[PDB]
């Protein structure tokens, strides 16, 4: 799953020019990549 | 998306700078409408003025006692669940959480005639039941607190009225989102009591519970979280409230026609026989049947509960959290629902049988 | 303090629990539900600065922007409605 | 209260952004200020150091299973059929 | 998704007075038997409700406001009427409604239609085509039961003529509806003893013949509680009562949401709403 | 980043001169002051 | 006072000699507003 | 700062005009919250 | 006191100084740690930003009076006995 306020940061709505906002958007992208990689390994375990 | 609603009000029975965001806010019908319904719905031999005095005494130390009349435009519109819970903090089974919440809101508020404000509101709510002016007709769901702005004695409130709770975006201190929450005492999950407890969708009800004996009226409201739909929730309430039902049914109110027709020998008068001279000598030729349905259990004398549906929680499993977190100066146990989608239609269902 | 040869000029209004004090002092909230404005309200009610004792000369910080007392819309002088924002000055509610 | 007197250390000299240009007796206007402390010639409580420290941050990383590197794959003939 | 817009093409030959009248009769609610993208002026008109070749009474109008589809009149131009649907799933974005009722709508009320049971109705007459249009009332859901129970009761004492009950009593008087801190007297400072009862008497009859048979079937079944088929009567009582009750017990269709504005919608005042 | 602040403060440090006098007087010492003010939040809004 | 017909008679001698006085039938629940006058001449009326 | 009546009464013969133009700035300041005090704004909750 | 979480953000100081060698169901030993929070995926409390700031510091500078630069020094004949 992807949270609210993490989907609001991926989809570039409420984009401010601040760096304290890009610092959060990067934090969201990293979590989404983590979760997608884990979900993909789950399919290799499920086969066994 | 969601649906926002905004309303200006006074700050007497509600202080938005203290209540948590996401808190359930109630609205109040005008007070001068209770007088009319009390003047007519009151049972016989019961003074309909106890409500009027308990009402004029509540508002006599609430705010400016002038401009409580008809066409002022400013009025104590809204309350919170915490206020209406702490005013009746002696009727919940969990005395610990009830008294914690009560002592939290007595000190964190103005403390200038705040104890009296809590006492007289409870007296008014009590008096509303012996006059059969039930509180569920004058209190209703407004929304979940989202955004506010305040001045000296004047507040302006924005709340989530319909739609998923976590989709509303605010400028809350830590993060831009907020989830619903309620005091731990008003919480009541019916599925754990009825041994259903299944995993699935739930509803969020707003149930009042009346208990009326002579001069011993007690009113409390809960927030129910059940699997049973709007129609089949009154059964689950009646099975859990089996004592108040029987107590109110008794302590609250304080013809062989099928046989006479089976023989043409009984006295009778066909419809074409009802004319001028037949008038006086008809009401005595027939069978006499005295008596009256006076002094019997009615719907307003046997009522013990009244509930609405205000939202649902459509998850695979309802994850609610009970944590102790403070209203500033005091700790108080709350409950943190997750993923409620507010609904409405504000349709109250009375329970008397 | 002002005239040192006497304790009071009007015994019926300066003593505590007297006629004037019982009638006009706002703490007893006698005319609490009355809508008419009381000119003598500020003369008979004791003041309480939340920091009464944390300043030697708070004459200046208590002499700028007091809110209006009465209403400025109606035909008579009512009390200040619960939503007004007008502001006046009191050279008379300062030196009492 | 005075939590703000304790957010950043009061006498902690960083750099004068400006100069108050007045040189008046400030003991008088004690109240147009949220914190006020008058000190005599170098009195105590000006030499204080006490901090909090984050002494590390540990994490981990997962291992990824390949089904064909396992031993269990002998019992099957895996085929892909879109 | 798009809204459901309806285009009522007005005919010519409408007097310049009637066009200015229609220019103000927007925000009001109309109904169609079937919901189409292009309606006509005879589907809105009162002549659509004629049940047995005769104008409808209050009971028939209560039964009609259920089987028809509601719609709110949006902007009106000199050529046509534009109205948006209500019940069907539609995104209708502006959707304001004006208050046609002798009460005040508070911010947050729910609204449900009620035929004009008391006094008169506000109807616009188009004598150029030979048809008129009546508009339903918009009353809060809290009074939807008190109002009907107070206009149907009052019409039973006036039936109690013949010394059946004392018509000389002034002990009980002034049946009012108190709402939002205002008292609406029901006699309307005049005497509508005739004209109003004759248009409600069928509802009163169907309620008399249904309450009177409830307190007698029970007494016939249990004689100790205080050739005449009995099971047929048990059947024909529930069949009639349950089929008459749903007609009365209506549900809400709008809700008064108000930003940036006043919290009270006076009689004959506009306001914005959302779909329940 | 004004939307993110919780509270900001500014600090003052003033010093005062002194006059060396004779007796009988209590000898003097230099005094220093330390102060803190706190920013207030406001807003502005207009619509169409 | 003890007898209601003494207060009800004082509230009439008072009203008959001034112009700021409540509505005649005292409402059982409200604030006793005065009757709005159909004219204003020299400004707000300062009460004494 | 005053009203246009007091300004009229003052400019007549009381005050003495000095100029009829002024050199004013035409741009605002700027804060950034970047570099290092962005690090201390997200690990700890403070910045200078 | 469990105020321990609230000094530094829980995910913060991003570069990890170590590597946990053992993956186990840590939830079973929840009472070994002084703080514990298990999320499923993307809690909303991960993206929170809130800080305090110091918006300047203002000092003063004393002026140094010279007695001979004054005017009053006319009436005196300042000599200096050692």
């Amino acid at each position: 799953a992807i949270a609210s306020e993490a989907l609001s940061l991926l989809s570039n709505t409420y984009v401010d020019g601040t760096e304290i906002d890009s610092s959060l958007r990067i934090r969201a992208i990293q979590q989404m990549a983590r979760n997608l990689r884990t979900v993909l390994d789950s399919f290799e375990r499920g086969t066994a | 998306t969601t649906q926002l609603i905004q309303q200006v009000s006074l700050t007497d029975f509600f202080r938005p700078d203290i209540e948590h965001a996401g808190s359930i806010v109630l609205i109040l019908r005008h007070p001068s409408d209770m007088i009319g319904e009390a003047n007519t719905l009151t049972q016989a031999g019961r003074d309909p003025d106890v409500l009027l005095e308990g009402l004029r005494n509540l508002f006599n130390a609430c705010t400016a006692p002038w401009t409580v009349g008809e066409g002022g435009g400013l009025r104590a519109y809204v309350t919170s669940l915490s206020f209406i819970a702490a005013c009746r903090a002696e009727e919940y089974t969990d005395k610990q959480a009830a008294d914690a919440n009560r002592t939290a809101i007595v000190s964190a508020y103005g403390c200038s005639r705040m104890e009296t404000r809590l006492i007289r509101f409870s007296e008014c709510l009590r008096a509303m039941v012996q006059c059969h002016v039930f509180p569920h007709r004058f209190i209703s769901f407004f929304g979940s607190l989202l955004e506010y702005t305040i001045q000296d004695n004047l507040c302006n409130i924005t709340a989530v009225a319909k739609g998923p709770q976590e989709a509303a975006r605010t400028d809350k201190t830590s993060t831009r989102r907020v989830t619903a929450n309620i005091p731990a005492c008003v919480f009541w999950d019916v599925d754990k009591d009825l041994h259903l407890s299944a995993d699935g969708l739930k509803h969020v009800f707003l149930v009042f519970v009346y208990t009326q004996r002579r001069q011993r009226e007690g009113v409390r409201l809960h927030l129910a979280l059940s699997q049973l739909n709007e129609q089949c929730f009154g059964r689950g309430i009646g099975f859990l409230l089996g004592r108040i039902r029987a107590e109110n049914a008794a302590w609250g109110t304080e013809l062989p026609l099928v046989q006479l027709s089976n023989d043409p020998t009984s006295p009778r008068c066909s419809i074409g026989e009802i004319t001028g001279v037949n008038w006086n000598l008809a009401r005595q030729r027939l069978y006499q049947w005295t008596g009256d349905f006076r002094g019997l259990p009615t719907q307003l004398s046997c009522m013990y509960a009244a509930y609405t549906l205000i939202g649902t929680i459509p998850s695979e499993s309802v994850r609610y959290t009970r944590r102790m977190e403070r209203f500033g100066g005091y700790n108080v146990p709350t409950i943190w629902l997750e993923g409620v989608v507010w609904g409405g239609t504000n349709t109250w269902n009375e329970c008397y049988y | 303090v002002a005239y040192t040869d006497r304790a009071t000029l009007n015994p019926w209004a300066s003593q505590k629990h007297s006629y004037g004090d019982r009638l006009y002092n706002g703490t007893y909230n006698l005319t609490g539900a009355s809508p008419i404005y009381s000119p003598c309200f500020k003369f008979f009610t004791p003041a309480e600065v939340n920091t009464n004792c944390n300043t030697l000369d708070r004459l200046l910080m208590e002499a700028k922007a007091v809110a209006s007392q009465s209403s400025t819309d109606t035909e008579y002088q009512f009390k200040r409605p619960p939503g007004s924002t007008e502001m006046t000055q009191d050279p008379c509610g300062l030196f009492q | 209260s005075d939590r703000i007197a304790g957010l950043f250390n009061i006498p902690a000299g960083i750099i004068p952004t400006g100069n108050v240009l007045s040189t008046i007796e400030v003991c008088a206007h004690r109240c147009i200020f949220d914190f006020f402390k008058q000190i005599r010639s170098d009195d105590n409580s000006l030499y204080s150091a006490q901090f909090d420290i984050l002494l590390g941050t540990y994490c981990n990383t997962l291992n990824f299973v390949r089904f064909l590197e396992l031993g269990l794959s002998v019992a099957c003939i895996c085929t892909k059929f879109p | 998704a798009m809204p459901f817009e309806i285009e009522v093409l007005l005919p010519g030959e409408l007097s310049p007075a009637e066009t200015s009248a229609l220019q103000k009769c927007e925000g009001k609610i109309i109904t169609f038997s079937t919901l189409r993208h292009r309606a006509s002026l005879v589907d809105i008109a009162l002549s659509s409700y004629y049940i047995n070749g005769a104008p409808p009474d209050t009971l028939s109008l209560l039964e009609a406001y259920r089987m028809r589809f509601a719609a709110v009149i949006t902007r009106v131009i000199p050529g046509k009427l534009l109205a948006h649907a209500i019940g069907v799933g539609t995104p209708t974005p502006g959707l304001f409604i004006q208050n046609t009722s002798p009460v005040d709508l508070c911010n947050g009320d729910y609204i449900c239609l009620l035929p004009p049971v008391f006094g008169s109705a506000d109807s616009i007459r188009l004598d150029s085509v030979g048809l008129e249009i009546v508009f339903p009332l918009t009353i809060p859901q809290t009074l939807m039961r008190e109002i009907i129970a107070k206009v149907v009761a009052r019409a039973v004492e006036r039936t109690a003529a013949g010394a059946q009950i004392l018509p000389h009593e002034v002990l009980r008087g002034a049946d009012v509806i108190c709402y939002n801190g205002r008292r609406y007297e029901l006699e309307t400072n005049l005497q509508h003893r005739d004209g109003s009862d004759a248009a409600i008497r069928t509802l009163v009859l169907n309620l008399m013949f249904s309450i009177n048979e409830g307190c007698l079937l029970l007494l016939a079944l249990i004689p100790t509680l205080l050739r005449f088929p009995i099971y047929e009567t048990i059947s024909s009582w529930i069949s009639t009562s349950s089929r008459l009750g749903d007609t009365l017990g209506t549900r809400a269709i709008l809700r008064v949401c108000v930003f940036d504005g006043p919290s009270t919608v006076h009689p004959g005042d506009r306001t914005a709403v959302i779909q329940v | 980043e004004l939307a993110y602040v919780r509270d900001g403060v500014i600090q003052f440090e003033v010093q005062q001169p002194m006059i060396a006098r004779d007796g009988p007087h209590p000898v003097d010492q230099p005094v220093h002051n330390y102060m803190v003010k706190r920013i207030h939040k406001r807003s502005l809004s207009a619509a169409f | 006072m003890l007898h209601d017909n003494v207060t009800e008679s004082l509230r009439r001698i008072t009203a008959s000699g001034g112009r700021l006085n409540p509505t005649e039938p005292l409402p059982i629940f409200g604030g006793l507003r005065p009757a709005t006058s159909a004219g204003i001449a020299r400004g707000q009326a300062s009460v004494c | 700062v005053t009203t246009a009546t007091l300004k009229r009464q003052l400019l007549q013969g009381i005050l003495q005009i000095d100029d009829t133009a002024a050199d004013v700035p035409v741009t605002y300041g700027e804060m950034v919250l970047q570099g290092t005090n962005l690090v201390t704004a997200l690990v700890m909750g403070k910045a200078v």
